[PDB]
């Protein structure tokens, strides 16, 4: 199992600023030269949504979302933060079964 | 083959020698097969480098690319096809021929390693042994296991056995 | 009657054949195939990344 | 050549032997030439397969095609020309080189067949004959026509003549 | 090598022989010294020189790249043109590299063969008039003065002239 640990657990950021959510993998999630990390957005009261695939590229997703990172640690950067960004954000790896997700980070 | 040894003056290989390609005895202490580690390793290195060299020389080979053309580009379509087939045919020839040529040299290479091994022993034994003419030398003296080992590792002391050999030649 | 030493070469139960300029189908003790002839008959993902129209 | 036989230790060929490439006698019953059918047929098969293999490897060669272009297609006209000359030059090199390389191997192949034939006889005769050093062995015993035939077909009974040979060596 | 002579039964070359590739070292009462076999050396020189000249000759009809320009809507033939140029450049680079590798190997074995032939040239002359030491040297069963040494070197050894004194020296042994 590749344990994924997101940090911080809850993040409150001022409107129009920068949210910076981190992910840390127990072992690397990074071969073939690409990172097999994914970011997901769960706006409250509905199913999760796909933001970033293989750690850097956006899926109809605004540029405000910066997927970054390589290897063992990554980061979803939301900047500028808008109103409709309240959600819990999840990182999940596909590098190696069993597919594992992060704890998740709630944004306020 | 080219050098007259493999399937030549040595008519047949030994199922019995299994720890190598080329090798060697029969005395009072008993008989048995043994591989010449040195000549075997040399051949292994040579063939392995050969195989690796063939695969290496082919890394800059042609790689076909998908290209599309319309009904009024039939000429360059055909040119493009001839170009692709052109290189595919060249490189297929190059791979096929290289394999055929180096195969032939490889078989003769083994033949040569064997003929050299036979000569290595022959040039040591000289008149201290008789050439049976089948890859075997019949000794004119007593060759114990340690003596057998000296012939096999190129440290035969010819003059040590010279006298007892000469005496045994002359009652014959 | 006398002690002897023989020079000889390996042989085995191999049926692998090989070709040369002067001779075809030469049974040989060891050979290496260098031509891949099988595929999985499927279109697949390439290193964790296709657009199928 | 590579193997020291043809135009080597055997200095010259025989206009007299006409039924083959390689062959052999002189006794009391009389002298004459004879071809070694076996080694000759082997060489014929080898060279014939070689010739046929060279012609075979060339069936997928480039074939130039007429193509026309106008005054504003000078670039692809020239590209097309370079492509055609390009392959024509490659395949001309391939044919010329292949012929040069295999010619050299063929001459050395014959040299090797001869040197092997000489060794075939030598390894049979051993001390029952003297190496004159010109491709000829002078016998230490009487070799009638049937004996000559046994040397030629690899059935020489060395020990049968061993004693009369040994006796003739020692008054010398 | 292929013929067992160079770095074979003759284990090592001579820094001392400098006037040629292959030759002799003699040793008699008049004294010792190195000498090159002019004939076999010249043959090899001619062979290798023709080989080098043949390799350079076979390459005169090689591909020569030409500058050609194309615009933004000629990307296809631009690429075709590039593939064609690289295509031939890769072929001819293979041809030059391989030819050199193959003929190098044959050249080393060619020298090996010239040596083994030279040794055999002497051996077939001396026969039982000398003993094969097995290291490229023949120990004579008779007296070989400088003129005799010269006859072995130029292929005019009179075997029967020394036959008797050789035979007598073999038999007290
Ligand atoms: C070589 O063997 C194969 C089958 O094992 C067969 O396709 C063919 O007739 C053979 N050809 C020759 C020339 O031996």
């Amino acid at each position: 199992d590749i344990v994924l640990t997101q940090s911080p657990g809850s993040l409150t950021v001022s409107l129009g600023q920068r949210a910076t959510i981190s992910c840390r993998a127990s072992e690397s999630v990074d071969n073939f030269g690409k990172s097999f990390m994914h970011w997901y957005q769960q706006k409250p009261g509905q199913s999760p949504k796909l933001l970033i695939y293989r750690a850097s590229n956006r899926e109809g997703i605004p540029a405000r979302f910066n997927g970054s990172g390589s290897g063992t640690d990554f980061a979803l950067t939301i900047n500028p933060v808008e109103a409709d960004d309240v959600a819990t954000y999840f990182c999940q790896q596909s590098n190696e079964d069993p597919r594992t997700f992060g704890g998740g980070t709630k944004l306020e | 083959g080219l050098f007259g040894a493999i399937a030549g003056f040595i008519e047949g290989g030994w199922q019995g020698m299994v720890d190598g390609w080329y090798g060697y005895h029969s005395n009072e202490q008993g008989s048995g097969y043994a591989a010449d580690k040195e000549s075997t390793q040399k051949a292994i290195d040579g063939v392995t480098n050969k195989v690796n060299s063939i695969i290496d020389k082919m890394n800059t080979q042609f790689e076909a690319v998908g290209r599309e053309f319309n009904n009024l580009e039939r000429r360059i379509e055909n040119l493009n096809k001839q170009m692709e087939d052109g290189f595919l045919d060249v490189w297929t020839y190059n791979a096929e021929l290289l394999v055929l040529m180096e195969n032939e040299r490889t078989l003769d290479f083994h033949d040569s390693n064997v003929k050299n091994l036979y000569d290595k022993v022959r040039l040591q034994l000289r008149d201290n042994a008789k050439e049976l003419g089948n890859g075997c030398f019949e000794f004119y003296h007593k060759c114990d296991n340690e003596c057998m080992e000296s012939v096999k590792n190129g440290t035969y002391d010819y003059p040590q056995y010279s006298e007892e050999a000469r005496l045994n030649r002359e009652e014959i | 009657p006398g002690d002897q030493i023989c020079i000889g070469y390996h042989a085995n139960n191999s049926t692998e054949q090989v070709d040369t300029i002067m001779e075809k189908n030469v049974t040989v003790t060891h050979a290496q195939d260098i031509l891949e002839k099988t595929h999985n008959g499927k279109l697949c993902d390439l290193n964790g990344v296709p657009l199928i129209l």
